[PDB]
Parts: C-alpha cells; sequence; structure tokens
C-alpha cells in the first residue's frame, strides 16, 4: 500500500530478471534510457509481477509505462478493489 | 541350374498406405502447432519482431 | 556471479554438466566429439570474464 | 552475441573482455574441430537453439516455444551418435515446463 515497500519489491523483481543491484532503482530513472532494459526482460518482468502482485496488465501500459515513477503510481492509483 | 536369392532386404520403397501416413501425421502435426500458438496469444499481447 | 541473471547462469552452467556426464553413452571414444561445445564455450565464456 | 550475452545480465552485457573472451574461446573450440562434414556444427548450433527456444518460453510465458526446443532437441538427437548431448538442454527444460 505504500510506494515504499513496492518500490522494495519491484527493485528485487528487476535485480533476479536483470541483474541491476537495488541500489540503483530510484523513481526518477527511466526503463530504456539508464537502466537499459531490454524488451523481453520487459515481458519477463511483467510476467513477475502478475505472479506475486496478482493484477494483470496486458497492454494498457505495454506503450504507456515509461519510468519506474510511473510503475509505482499505476500501483498506487489502481489499488482500490483489495483483495486482502 | 544354380539359383541363388540375393539379401535385397534394404532396397524397400513406401506403399501408399504408409505415404499417406506420413503425409497426415505431418499436417495433423502442424495444425496443432498452429492451435497452441492460438492458445498462447490469449493474452493480449502481439509479435512485433 | 554478482552483475548477472539468476535463472540463465544455472541453465548454462547446467547443461554444460549434463553434457559432459551425457556424453560418456557414444559407441566410440574420440577426441573430435568435443565439438559439439562450439556454442556452451562461448557462453561460459562470458561467464568466466565476469 | 546477439541472443546469449544480452540475455545473461548487465555486468555480462556492458563490459568488452566477456565479448572478446566469448569470441576466442568460441573460434578456440571452432577451429581445430568443425571444419568438415561431420554432424558436429549442427549438433552445436542445435544446442544453442534448444536453449534459447527454451529462454524464451520462460520469459514471456508461453509453449510454443518450448515445442519448438523439443522439435529441434529431437531432431539434433538423430544426427549422430553424438548427438545425446541435446538431453543435458532438454533436461534442463522441465522445471520450466511445468512452470
Ligand atoms: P523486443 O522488442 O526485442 O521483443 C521481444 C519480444 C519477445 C517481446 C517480442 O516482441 C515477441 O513477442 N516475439 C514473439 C514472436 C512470435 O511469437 N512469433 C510467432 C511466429 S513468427
Amino acid at each position: 500500500a505504500t510506494q515504499e515497500e513496492i518500490i522494495a519489491g519491484l527493485a528485487e523483481i528487476i535485480e533476479e530478471v536483470t541483474g541491476i543491484e537495488p541500489s540503483e532503482v530510484t523513481p526518477e530513472k527511466s526503463f530504456v534510457d539508464d537502466l537499459d532494459i531490454d524488451s523481453l526482460s520487459m515481458v519477463e518482468i511483467a510476467v513477475q509481477t502478475e505472479d506475486k502482485y496478482g493484477v494483470k496488465i496486458p497492454d494498457e501500459d505495454l506503450a504507456g509505462l515509461r519510468t519506474v515513477g510511473d510503475v509505482v503510481a499505476y500501483i498506487q492509483k489502481l489499488e482500490e478493489e483489495n483483495p486482502e | 541350374q544354380l539359383s541363388a536369392t540375393i539379401d535385397t532386404r534394404y532396397s524397400t520403397s513406401p506403399t501408399l498406405l504408409k505415404l499417406l501416413a506420413m503425409i497426415v501425421g505431418v499436417a495433423m502435426t502442424v495444425i496443432a502447432l498452429g492451435a497452441l500458438h492460438v492458445l498462447d496469444c490469449a493474452d493480449g499481447r502481439r509479435h512485433k519482431r | 556471479i554478482p552483475g548477472t541473471a539468476l535463472g540463465p547462469s544455472r541453465r548454462i552452467i547446467g547443461i554444460t554438466i549434463i553434457s559432459f556426464l551425457a556424453m560418456m553413452f557414444t559407441p566410440t571414444k574420440w577426441t573430435h566429439h568435443f565439438g559439439v561445445f562450439a556454442g556452451l564455450a562461448g557462453c561460459l565464456g562470458a561467464l568466466a570474464a565476469v | 552475441s546477439r541472443e546469449v550475452i544480452p540475455r545473461l545480465g548487465a555486468a555480462a552485457k556492458h563490459s568488452r573482455a566477456a565479448a572478446w573472451t566469448a569470441a576466442g574461446l568460441f573460434l578456440a573450440f571452432w577451429l581445430p574441430l568443425n571444419n568438415g562434414l561431420r554432424p558436429e556444427p549442427i549438433i552445436a548450433l542445435g544446442i544453442l537453439l534448444t536453449w534459447c527456444s527454451v529462454e524464451r518460453g520462460v520469459a514471456t510465458s508461453r509453449l510454443l516455444p518450448v515445442a519448438v526446443a523439443i522439435i529441434i532437441g529431437a531432431l539434433t538427437l538423430f544426427s549422430g551418435p553424438t548427438g545425446i548431448a541435446a538431453v543435458g538442454a532438454l533436461l534442463v527444460a522441465i522445471g520450466p515446463l511445468k512452470t
């Protein structure tokens, strides 16, 4: 529910899939610009997050989600139908 | 009269039934993997390369 | 290995070990049968350089 | 150089010594051992394409590249009697197929 605890999990997923150390993932940093993450790793991060969070994002953020701050803001403003 | 049957056991050729079974089996394998792709594209994501 | 992905590194090392173990069931023991490792050698070169 | 090394991570993708020693071990295996008509280059390229198809099936979570990897592995299993080395790439691909 907090931004500063979903960043700590998304940095773990990015570290597992790609290999960036989790001290580099800051919410002002872009994906294909500074982290330099290719598209197969984008699909792999998407299916890992679908496995762990349970939210399904097929195509609405495949071409509209740029930075990790936008990811965590999307997670914050979508969570109103909590299954917990 | 000398006679000798030569061992030509590897000089075979397919019959009609074996040839039709090979053709229909390869065609059914192709159709099965095409249906497997149509099942895999259920989640909305396209090819793009 | 620190700056690398987990799964692919594990699977490269596992495939190379199982290839060495599976190569003992061949009927002839020649030296030119090591040529099957020419694709895995670049992968282990990248891992052993990192 | 285009499929495996950018897949193994970021420290393997942005470093140059990894590329030069990967090229070196590739040539050191290819030149004395694969300049002929034997099934050895077929089996080497088949093991790479089997691992690449399986690795693409895990990421996108799809079964068709796993089935293509089964076809390629069974195809290079019967190139020669030394093709039994492809059972490594076949047996590592059981856990991912279960997932
Ligand atoms: P990235 O832009 O390099 O693309 C990698 C991925 C895997 C996301 C690519 O878009 C893709 O989905 N390829 C799948 C292709 C496919 O399934 N083809 C079927 C027969 S051509």
